[PDB]
């Protein structure tokens, strides 16, 4: 019984023992690829280990980055948090400026902007652009064949029964794959908190645009006089709104004679809704902020003020030293 | 909480045969009957449980340079013990699965699970993971074997169904009769995953 | 004479319905009463108007000034007064700035037009200056400026000039009439171009279905031993500036290097006739030939018509519509552009007006590919259109570029022979546009 | 010079790398041999039991068996002109109260579809085949594995005077005719060749 | 003459992938392109050719005249794993690093059922040294031919339009079944 | 105030006259005389089988094209061609369900699972035959071909040649015309009628001379190098049907002119390798099926040279 245990143990032990020394020696001479410092990104990655990203090895995020040969968001499994962590190892990311969605600046739907002729070919926007630019009356409007839907990877665009695309705000993640795929340069990126957008891209004069479409821009310039914060400009016979200076006063919406500016009149009208706790009866708002809308006597707490005037810009919400005024949107509907 | 999730990942969510597509040689080789698949699944389950527990017990002393030689020794020892017991007590199953019983050591799902979930977790999670993977393997093998046997022999579990004059489709018990069938099954699952 | 032969590999055989207007005599248009002249009658930089509303203009007076180097001036076709300097519909589908002139009835020539000279007295610099001053562009269809073409860079060498008389598109017979009637002007223009470039070799290539034109050219050449005439086999893509080079000279233009790297200069017979006429008379380019034909035209014919006349005036002068048209095409049936309206004026590169009836303009819907392989057989560049089209249809631009999609000449042939009635050339155009566009936003 | 003089301690970890592996390997052996000590002999017993059954079912009676010393078997293989050697495995003699009973011959014939099959044949005193059986085969389960079924039962009754001929037809004609399986013909010929070799051995021995 | 017949039967009549169901996981995993298929075939050929001789020597020099026949599998897999470790070490360093796109199938060259399968087949068939070498090379060449043909077919399939639900693995399995029929044409040949 | 409403599209504005349906109708017209000979020789049951197959094929396609929400393009006459060519590959003693099963396998699995018409890489009518022969070998081998009224034949001409009994074989003129005791598949016995209709497709431009000529030349050379009769090996078996009608499939053949020469040489070599040293009396089907797999590999080495691209050598990416 002694030999039957001694011989196999000895043979297998010798075989195992020589191979360990052989592999330890083979660690040298052969592969010495340690020269990229590995322990950079091996914990922020959730871990899938699949060959659908490049990166020959899921721990290869140590030589793929320091040369700019790989994209920051090359890992879809890791997502925004993992990409932000990887970038903030070097910096750049972990920033600000909220989130954006995709919008269509056009509102002509197969009945207000009809077709000049009939088009034969493939049902695609670029294929239609081959056939002399399309068969629509307006040379700047939506063709309606849905290239942007075909290029969207997250399934956020659906083509409505009226011909214009609709974007789901919960499935769209702030990319531009549908922006450079539009032949008409119509798809654009807009902040999710914005509700006042000029929806037209027509660069013709008044009479031709009036003949072409029902809700066209005629470059009358009446929307610039109403605005006082210098946020909307008329250039190339078309109006455009700057979103960095727009206070959403809803003043230009009612003045457009052709209904090109989006939004409904439900806004503001809250002149000095002041919380009684943290105001010292300063009375600095009684004098003037460009409209009067406050006039009273000292205004000891609680404030006695009638609310039937003012435009609701929002400057009086941050210029106070204590910020005792509260902004609440309360109107009809 | 953390024990039931590991056990129930298993069959439905991460099926080795239908969702990971691993261990395709025994699946296409032995599933000509409803009995061979169950025995192969049970043997693979025992080997997987033993190897996972043994590897997870020693995840502190094995360096990263001699890892695979250290793993294959344990896997081969368990496979050899199971094969000796099966040859001692169940000769018919050993004869029906002659070449693939020594080949359980290289099954594409034992080493992968050992690398993934055994060298980084505890002892209690690996046991549940092995049980779930073995159950999924056994169920998939049984389903494929029954589907092939009904068409290619006209009987289920040795019990005839279509009479004594039935002429079977003798391609389903051939090497080309496996691939196609499995492919169709996978397609069906994908459809019922993506339209729901 | 030594009339040699030549041909190329690939091509198709369309019906060639030219017999309708070939035996009909040549007609001359009437005096117009209103002309619209666009500011972009070439390729390059558009001109700038130098006239105002209410002004009085002469015949041959310049109304537009070139901007850069690749730009030609624009002249007036009639004598009258200016009524509008606004923008009007164009043949490209969008409105283009133009000048509208109302005719007076008399054709008063500007009091500064005199003959330039003689062939022996002009030499190369004055020839090029005269070509630039008369506003001559390419009448073959591309409308590339001629004075740019005759200015060879110092790092290139050329040794021959080839005239393209192989008019190959169906329904079109203007070059046949021009070669039969005005062969002497063609020979004089060829000699002028040869002297301007500075070579001692010249070739003329005419297809074999114009034997009377070949006889007229042979008689007009005379005893000059430096000029030759080639009789070419009748095929569709024969005249596309590249197969002509292969058939006549035997050389091949490199992969994206222009014919000037092959040592040749290719011109048209109409351009040569215009050069000779402008040298003899001194008048600019204001008139050319057209072929009004089709299925919905009562009396098709070839007519000489000034520049700026609308399409509807030509159609009315050629009888009118026998039935309701379903398609109006500016050019030939194989490379023409379909129109939206009939207010379009004729241009310097308009070679015909083709009107099709409703029954003859119907094409079935595209179907699945059956892998017949005829499109591979008919391609003159030896490409494989099916693979390029299938890769372009699912947005794979790298595979389209790797399959050599940027050297297609867009000749139509591959889309003409398809049993499944597909749109291969349109997909190839889409792929080419995307590949070109991606080089500017990534570099 | 060992790639610019690796610094000493590179060897010190080497003794750490081997030893653990050594230990693991030893433990593996320390298991396996023990299992063998419990298992192997038992397996052998099972094998011989099956062989005993294989010897008893073919010649059904109450009798004893004796084994040829396996040098007479090689002498018989050398004689009679058996063109391929080592295809005859075991020859046994039955005994029932002194008088001779018959013989039981095991042979592995080649030229099958998937290698070598094993055929056992039993013959009585007067020439009559009392049954054949298949011991080992490696053919298709649905095409060539049907020889160990109802196809064997037709082999009983054939006299041990002449050889056998396989015919491809539903009709069985007359004497010494064997009907093959539909879609399986090479296996039938291999089994018939093994039976012919066994019957030649019986004819040579029983005289 | 016998060696040529052995090689021919190994490559055509008894192909490892389509008939014996051995090299299937890398077959589906790596055959998306031709160059990777060729590289994997070359690596597999090297591994099999080097492993066969060592397994033969170990079996017939040590295990047989010691009555230790139950230690075949563990010793064979130890030798194969030690070889594949060196193969992994040499491939990534000097051969291109972009070739590490196999993604798990490179340490599955250790698994690679055809390798241990052909080792056990050579052992069980009672061959010689040169017969084992020829059998290993023939099996490797058959694997390479099958994977190259599959990688060639899959690009023509990427040209076509599978509807929406088959796509990757079902259409690969159906293609493999059709190729298995076409190679079932190669049957019944006595060599 | 009359508008025009013209049509706008891209070039060209004219097309040819031929379409997809005309090609398949011409194929049926070419296949008609073989059907006439089969009906004359084998009787009224030889026609009905064909009809059954055709019906099944069409029905299957329609059902699938209804379930996947696709246009029903059954009027291109492709399933009719598939059904007729499948029915020509059957013996006279086959049950009625064999054709139905074969048609369902050929249409549903081989063709419609890869996309549809022109999107498969393998021959449907030969793959279905190979599946039927392997699944039910008793209904398709050596006895179903002989009619029940003839009791003195017992063997088809290709089975009397592999056994050396070339003295009881039919004459060479009878193997060519197809009369006076020649048995086999119903649509293969006459080589005179498969050549008359095969020369009609060459004249109309549907197929070329390359594959039919090089398939038949290699068989004659191989039979000459080993000391046999070149003519008996060409007028017997399914060689004339496979050379003109089945190896010239559009979706399985190379598109260039240099690949169609290499493809035919392999098709002719693998046939005579299986015929002489194999386990089948005939190996045309598997020789054709094995060259449908290597077709994507021939096509990447036999491309032509693009105009203007002469380069210097094959440096490529080096
Ligand atoms: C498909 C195709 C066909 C053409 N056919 C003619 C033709 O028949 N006659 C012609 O003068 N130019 C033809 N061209 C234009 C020539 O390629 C070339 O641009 C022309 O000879 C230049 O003439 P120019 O120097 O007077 O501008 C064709 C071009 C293409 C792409
Ligand atoms: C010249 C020609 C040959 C054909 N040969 C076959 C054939 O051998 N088998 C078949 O099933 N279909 C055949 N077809 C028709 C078939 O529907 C098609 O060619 C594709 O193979 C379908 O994918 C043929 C069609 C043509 C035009
Ligand atoms: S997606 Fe991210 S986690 Fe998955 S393999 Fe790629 S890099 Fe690794
Ligand atoms: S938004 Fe642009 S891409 Fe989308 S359908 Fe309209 S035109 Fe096409
Ligand atoms: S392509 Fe990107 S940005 Fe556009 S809709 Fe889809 S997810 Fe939003
Ligand atoms: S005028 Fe403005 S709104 Fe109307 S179709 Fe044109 S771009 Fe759209
Ligand atoms: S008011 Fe309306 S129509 Fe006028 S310029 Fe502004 S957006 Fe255009
Ligand atoms: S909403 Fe107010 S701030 Fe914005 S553009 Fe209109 S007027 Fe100006
Ligand atoms: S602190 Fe603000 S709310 Fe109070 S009086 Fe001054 S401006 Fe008005
Ligand atoms: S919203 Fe503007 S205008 Fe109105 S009270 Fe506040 S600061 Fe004054
Ligand atoms: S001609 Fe049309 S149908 Fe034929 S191969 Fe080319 S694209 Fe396909
Ligand atoms: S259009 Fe382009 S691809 Fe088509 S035949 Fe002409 S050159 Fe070839
Ligand atoms: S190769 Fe994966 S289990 Fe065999
Ligand atoms: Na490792
Ligand atoms: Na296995
Ligand atoms: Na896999």
């Amino acid at each position: 019984m002694l030999n039957a245990i001694l011989v196999p143990v000895g043979i297998l032990g010798v075989f195992g023992l020589i191979f360990g020394i052989g592999l330890a020696i083979a660690a040298k001479v052969f592969e010495v690829y340690e020269d990229p410092r590995v322990p950079l990104v091996r914990a922020a990655l959730p871990g899938a280990n699949c060959g659908g990203c490049g990166l020959p090895g899921c721990d290869a995020l140590a030589a793929n980055i320091v040369g700019g040969s790989a994209a920051i968001d090359a890992c879809p499994v890791g997502g925004a948090s993992c990409a932000a962590a990887v970038a903030e190892i070097m910096g750049m990311e972990a920033g600000s400026a909220v989130k954006k969605v995709a919008t269509v600046i056009c509102q002509g739907t197969c009945e207000t902007a009809p077709n000049r002729a009939e088009y034969y070919g493939e049902m695609d926007c670029r294929e239609a652009m081959i056939a002399s630019g399309g068969s629509k009356g307006c040379r700047y409007g939506c063709l309606g064949y849905g290239t942007c839907k075909a290029v969207c990877p997250f399934d956020a665009i659906v083509i409505g029964e009226d011909g214009l695309p609709k974007v789901d705000p919960e499935k769209c993640t702030s990319c531009g794959k549908c922006v450079e795929a539009c032949p008409k340069s119509i798809m654009t990126l807009v902040p999710e908190a914005q509700e006042v957008i000029v929806k037209c891209h027509n660069f013709d004069k008044g009479k031709i645009a009036r003949l072409s479409c029902t809700t066209a821009c005629i470059a009358c310039g009446a929307c610039v006089k109403a605005c006082r914060f210098d946020a909307i400009t008329v250039e190339n016979n078309c109006a455009k709104i700057d979103y960095d200076k727009c206070r959403q006063c809803y003043e230009c919406v009612d003045k457009c004679p052709m209904n090109c500016i989006s939004g409904d009149v439900e806004y503001g009208k809250s002149t000095a809704y002041i919380i009684e706790e943290n105001c010292i009866a300063c009375g600095l708002c009684a004098k003037n902020c460009p409209v009067n809308a406050i006039t009273g006597e000292i205004k000891k707490p609680p404030y006695v003020i009638d609310h039937d005037m003012c435009i609701g810009c929002g400057i009086c919400f941050d210029k106070c030293r204590k910020s005792a005024i509260e902004m609440r949107p309360n109107k009809t509907k | 909480m953390n024990f039931m999730k590991n056990l129930t990942r298993g069959i439905i969510r991460e099926n080795p045969t239908f969702v990971l597509v691993l261990g395709m040689c025994p699946t296409l080789a032995v599933t000509t009957s409803a009995i061979n698949g169950m025995g192969m699944g049970l043997a693979t389950m025992l080997v997987l449980i033993g190897s996972n527990v043994a590897i997870s017990a020693l995840r502190k002393v094995i360096p990263d340079n001699i890892r695979i030689p250290a793993f294959v020794v344990v896997i081969a020892s368990f496979v050899t013990i199971v094969g000796m017991l099966m040859k001692a007590y169940v000769p018919a199953l050993d004869a029906a699965l002659g070449i693939f019983i020594p080949l359980i050591v290289v099954n594409c799902i034992i080493l992968a699970r050992a690398e993934a979930f055994a060298f980084s977790n505890g002892i209690a999670d690996s046991f549940a993971d092995a049980v779930g993977m073995g159950l999924g393997f056994t169920l998939a093998l049984t389903i494929l074997g029954s589907i092939r046997e009904i068409l290619g022999a006209g009987s289920i579990f040795g019990f005839s169904l279509f009479g004594a004059a039935y002429e079977p489709v003798l391609l389903m018990i051939l090497p080309p009769g496996a691939f196609l069938t499995l492919g169709l099954l996978i397609g069906l699952i994908n459809w019922k995953t993506k339209k729901a | 004479m030594n009339v040699k032969h030549g041909t190329f590999k690939g091509g198709i055989h369309p019906p060639y319905r030219k017999e309708s207007t070939a035996e009909v005599p040549l007609g001359f248009g009437k005096k117009p009463e209103m002309v619209i002249i666009p500011m972009s009658l070439h390729i390059g930089a558009p001109c700038t108007p130098i006239v105002k509303k209410g002004d009085t203009v002469f015949l041959g007076q310049r109304v537009g000034e070139p901007n850069g180097f690749v730009s030609v001036p624009v002249h007036a076709s009639v004598s009258g007064k200016v009524i509008a300097v606004e923008e009007r519909p164009h043949a490209s589908g969008d409105r283009v700035m133009s000048v509208v002139i109302e005719s007076d009835g008399l054709d008063t020539i500007d009091p500064s037009i005199k003959p330039y000279g003689t062939l022996e007295d002009m030499d190369a610099d004055a020839i090029k200056k005269m070509v630039l001053n008369a506003g001559i562009v390419g009448l073959g269809g591309a409308t590339f400026p001629t004075h740019v073409k005759l200015a060879i860079p110092p790092d290139k060498k050329v040794d021959c000039v080839v005239l393209n008389g192989a008019e190959c598109e169906p329904y079109l017979t203007a070059d046949h009439h021009l070669m039969t009637s005005q062969a002497e002007k063609v020979v004089m223009g060829l000699k002028l171009a040869m002297k301007s470039v500075g070579v001692e070799k010249g070739f003329i290539g005419v297809e074999d279905n114009k034997t009377d034109a070949i006889e007229a050219l042979v008689k007009a050449i005379g005893n000059d031993s430096r000029l030759e005439v080639y009789s070419l086999h009748t095929k569709y893509p024969q005249g596309a500036e590249k197969q002509l080079i292969a058939a006549i000279t035997g050389r091949e233009v490199p992969s994206g290097a222009l014919p000037a790297d092959a040592g040749v200069v290719v011109m048209n017979v109409g351009t040569a006739a215009q050069i000779a006429e402008s040298m003899i008379t001194g008048l600019p380019l204001y008139k050319r030939y057209l072929t009004c034909t089709g299925d919905a035209i009562k009396n098709p014919q070839t007519i000489e018509i000034r520049i700026g006349v609308p399409f509807q005036s030509v159609i009315d002068q050629c009888g009118g519509f026998s039935s309701e048209p379903g398609k109006v095409i500016s050019g030939g049936p194989m490379m023409g552009v379909t129109q939206f309206v009939t207010d379009i004026p004729v241009m310097k590169g308009t070679s015909g007006i083709l009107c099709l009836t409703k029954e003859s303009a119907k094409i079935a819907t595209p179907s699945n590919c059956i892998h017949c392989g005829k499109c591979v057989g008919v391609c003159p560049i030896h490409l494989q259109p099916l693979n390029i089209a299938e890769y372009s249809q699912r947005n794979m631009w790298d595979k389209c570029e790797s399959n050599n999609a940027m050297d297609c000449i867009e000749c139509g042939s591959c889309s003409y022979i398809c049993p499944a009635k597909r749109t291969l050339v349109s997909s190839i155009r889409v792929a080419k546009r995307e590949i070109i566009a991606q080089r500017r936003k990534g570099n | 010079m060992e790639t610019k003089e690796k610094v000493q301690i590179d060897w010190k970890v080497v003794f750490k790398l081997g030893l653990i592996l050594f230990v693991i390997s030893a433990v593996a052996a320390c298991a396996l041999a023990l299992t063998n000590y419990v298992t192997a002999g038992t397996i052998e017993e099972m094998n011989v039991q099956t062989n005993t059954v294989a010897r008893q079912e073919v010649l059904p009676k109450a009798a004893d068996f004796e084994a040829v010393p396996a040098k007479d078997v090689e002498k018989i293989a050398s004689e009679i002109g058996m063109e391929k050697p080592e295809e005859l495995l075991e020859v046994y003699i039955g005994k029932s109260n002194g008088e001779v009973v018959g013989y039981t011959v095991k042979t592995g014939p080649t030229s099958g579809y998937a290698g070598e099959v094993q055929v056992l044949t039993g013959i009585s005193a007067d020439g009559v085949i009392t049954g054949i059986t298949i011991i080992k085969s490696n053919e298709t389960p649905g095409l060539g594995a049907k020889a160990s079924g109802v196809w064997n039962d037709q082999f009983t009754g054939k006299s041990a005077k002449e050889e056998l001929v396989v015919v491809k037809g539903t009709t069985k004609e007359g004497s010494n005719e064997i009907q093959a399986i539909t879609g399986s013909t090479i296996t039938s010929k291999a089994v018939t060749s093994g039976v012919n070799m066994s019957i030649q051995v019986y004819q040579n021995l029983s005289k | 003459m016998t060696l040529i017949f052995i090689m021919i039967s190994a490559i055509f009549v008894n192909n490892f992938v389509l008939s014996r169901f051995l090299g299937i996981c890398p077959f589906l995993g790596v055959s998306k392109q031709v160059e990777t298929a060729v590289g994997m075939g070359v690596a597999v050929t090297f591994v099999m050719a080097l492993a066969s001789a060592i397994t033969y020597v170990v079996q017939y020099a040590i295990l047989d005249p010691l009555s230790l026949g139950y230690l075949q599998t563990i010793a064979f897999i130890l030798i194969i794993a030690a070889l594949v470790q060196l193969v992994e070490m040499i491939i990534k360093k000097s051969s291109p690093s972009l070739y590490q796109a196999l993604g798990v199938y490179l340490p599955l060259i250790t698994t690679n059922c055809a390798v241990l399968g052909v080792a056990l087949i050579n052992i069980q068939n009672e061959y010689n040294f040169i017969e084992t070498i020829f059998n290993g090379v023939g099996a490797a060449l058959g694997f390479t031919l099958a994977i190259v043909l599959f990688a060639g077919i899959r690009e023509r399939l990427e040209t076509s339009a599978v509807p929406k639900a088959l796509e990757g693995f079902p259409i690969a399995l159906l293609t493999a079944g059709l190729m298995a029929i076409a190679f079932l044409g190669f049957s019944g040949m006595k060599l | 105030m009359n508008e025009l409403n013209l049509t706008v599209s891209s070039s060209p504005h004219i097309r040819a006259k031929h379409s997809t349906a005309s090609i398949m109708q011409n194929v049926i017209i070419a296949l008609l005389p073989a059907l006439a000979v089969a009906g004359y020789v084998f009787g009224l049951w030889a026609l009905a089988l064909v009809a059954i197959c055709v019906i099944s094929s069409v029905a299957t396609e329609a059902v699938i094209q209804k379930l996947l929400k696709k246009p029903i393009t059954v009027n291109d006459w492709s399933a009719v061609v598939t059904g007729v060519l499948l029915a020509f590959n059957l013996p006279i003693n086959a049950p009625w369900w064999i054709g139905v099963v074969g048609s369902v396998f050929a249409i549903a699995i081989v063709k419609q699972c890869f996309g549809g018409l022109g999107q498969n890489f393998i021959n449907p009518a030969l793959a279905a035959r190979a599946f039927l022969l392997a699944s039910w070998p008793g209904h398709m081998t050596s006895t179903a071909y002989i009619p029940l009224t003839d009791t003195v034949t017992t063997a088809t001409p290709l089975a009397l040649l592999k056994a050396g009994e070339t003295g009881s074989m039919p004459s060479t003129l009878d193997l060519f015309t197809g009369l006076n005791g020649v048995y086999g598949c119903i649509g293969e016995i006459s080589a005179l009628a498969l050549l008359i209709g095969g020369l009609y497709l060459i004249y109309k431009g549907i197929i070329s001379w390359r594959i039919p000529t090089i398939y038949l030349l290699t068989i004659a050379i191989f039979a000459l190098l080993v000391g046999q009769d070149p003519i008996v090996h060409m007028v017997s078996g399914g060689v004339m049907l496979g050379a003109f009608f089945m190896a010239t499939d559009y979706a399985s053949s190379p598109v260039t002119a240099k690949g169609q020469i290499i493809y035919a040489i392999g098709c002719g070599l693998i046939t005579m390798i299986i015929r002489l040293y194999g386990g089948y009396p005939e190996g045309c089907s598997y020789s054709i099926l094995l060259m449908n797999v290597a077709t994507p590999l021939i096509e990447r080495f036999t491309k032509e040279r693009i105009y203007g691209v002469t380069k210097i050598k094959k440096e490529a990416k080096a």
